[PDB]
């Protein structure tokens, strides 16, 4: 019922840069807003609370700023080790409210560009048996994002594809990638070409391999 | 000073669950809340429900939760979340956490105010599903046979259609971990849920072992790997 | 001890 907003959603920030993140509270709470950072699989790790008091044993490249309605949070000397969700949290009242904290915000650190390496691994011999057989193409190491397209005998795949994204090394900026196509034995047993095709930027790198060769 | 939740599991729709949160190194006061905050995989923060931690009965709920989620000391160290009529979108890691405030005054009494969490739990993971618990069938991930071997090599193992969460995957029983890359589960139309691992090794010669544990189900497999 | 959250006075 008070209504943290944050936005943007997501930003962007190149390593050394600067970001900022905002919250808007729908009523005043009086400097008390808190803000976290969260990796993933962790709890959430305070930064600082009173609008602008810095928490204990955290890096002061973090300033929270702000007052009455509008709060912010600056990052300075970006790193690696920042890419994480960001959340604001008003800390006036848990009377009558539904959230105090906003809905977060996504930080995507920009380090140094890597060439992702492709590899497609054809089922295993007894996954046909199972009735479903699944593809597992795999972009290692590399930034900015990629884009997964799969072909099979050179018609494009559409469905049955799912990607999976590692979050960003925390020392250098780097995603990993699976894309993985499921099929049912039956439909992998008509066709003859599986073909992954992962596309950073100007440059892709296409695997192939043919059923019958496996 | 820490905290550990417990009592996550996985589910039917309808079911109620309790969840308990155990401090260890201080014990409830006057000076905090206690309280829980749950997320949805993928999904932001959600505050649900503080209990005081002085002598006196105060708790707030979130708006969402009072009516069907009860917080409650049960001892100095423990603090419950009962949770009844659950479904799927009550599916979350739910943490524990210790909340700070600051005792203004007013016109004849003191109120709590200034809430930040300065202390969390693990979390216990609770997966609300009309799916049965299913091990985890495990494939190995090996370049093709009708390829030329090359000295350098990745290999992994795909961990499919399991539930609820987690798996873990080792590689020769923890002793290999350089080139180590498992990417974050999947949870497929059915329900269940995938995750691959992949490693990369220069000796083709040798085989190596990917351990998946999926503790859910008590079950343990260990793939070997030829390229 | 206190009685409430601020927002019950």
């Amino acid at each position: 019922d008070i209504v943290m907003t944050q936005t943007p959603a997501s930003v962007s920030a190149a390593v050394g840069g600067t970001v900022t993140i905002n919250c808007q509270a729908s009523e005043t709470i009086s400097n008390y807003l808190a803000w976290y950072q969260q990796k993933p699989g962790q709890p959430p790790k305070l930064l600082i609370y009173k609008a602008s008091t810095l928490a204990s044993g955290v890096s002061s490249r973090f300033k929270g700023s702000g007052s009455g309605t509008e709060y912010t949070l600056t990052i300075s000397g970006v790193q690696c080790d920042d890419a994480a969700t960001y959340y604001c949290q008003q800390g006036y009242s848990i009377s009558d409210i539904d959230n105090s904290f906003g809905g977060g915000t996504e930080v995507v650190v920009k380090g140094d560009p890597v060439a992702p390496t492709v590899l497609i691994f054809p089922p295993a011999a007894d996954q046909v048996a199972t009735g479903t057989v699944t593809i597992v193409c795999v972009a290692n190491k590399y930034f900015p994002d990629v884009t997964v397209t799969w072909e099979v005998d050179g018609t494009t795949q559409t469905t049955g594809i799912e990607n999976s994204k590692t979050p960003q090394n925390s020392a250098d900026c780097t995603y990993n990638l699976s894309s993985t196509l499921t099929l049912t034995s039956t439909q992998y047993n008509s066709h003859k070409e599986y073909t992954c095709k992962v596309t950073q930027g100007t440059t892709s790198v296409v695997q192939s391999f043919n059923r019958g060769d496996c | 000073q820490s905290l550990e939740e417990s009592g996550g599991d996985l589910v039917k729709p309808g079911a109620s669950l309790t969840l308990t949160c155990t401090a260890s190194g201080f014990s409830f006061t006057n000076n905090y809340y206690m309280c829980w905050v749950r997320q949805a995989p993928g999904k932001g923060l959600e505050w649900i429900a503080c209990i005081y931690g002085g002598g006196r009965d105060i708790v707030f709920y979130a708006t969402w939760a009072k009516g069907r989620f009860t917080i409650s000391k049960t001892s100095s160290t423990t603090v419950t979340l009962q949770m009844t009529s659950l479904t799927a979108a009550d599916t979350a890691t739910y943490f524990c956490a210790r909340e700070n405030f600051d005792a203004v005054g007013v016109g004849g009494g003191t109120y709590s105010t200034d809430y930040y969490f300065d202390l969390w739990g693990p979390g216990t993971l609770v997966i609300v599903s009309s799916g049965q618990p299913k091990a985890p069938s495990v494939f190995p991930l090996a370049p093709c046979c009708g390829d030329t071997p090359s000295a350098t090599v990745t290999l992994g193992c795909l961990v499919k259609g399991y539930l609820p969460e987690p798996v873990t995957v080792t590689w020769n029983s923890g002793t290999l971990t350089n080139g180590v890359r498992t990417f974050p589960s999947v949870r497929q139309s059915s329900g269940l849920y995938s995750l691959s691992s992949v490693v990369s090794v220069t000796s083709s010669s040798q085989p190596v072992t990917c351990n998946v544990a999926h503790p859910a189900t008590n079950t343990k497999v260990d793939k070997t790997v030829a390229p | 001890e206190i009685i409430g959250d601020i927002r019950q006075a």
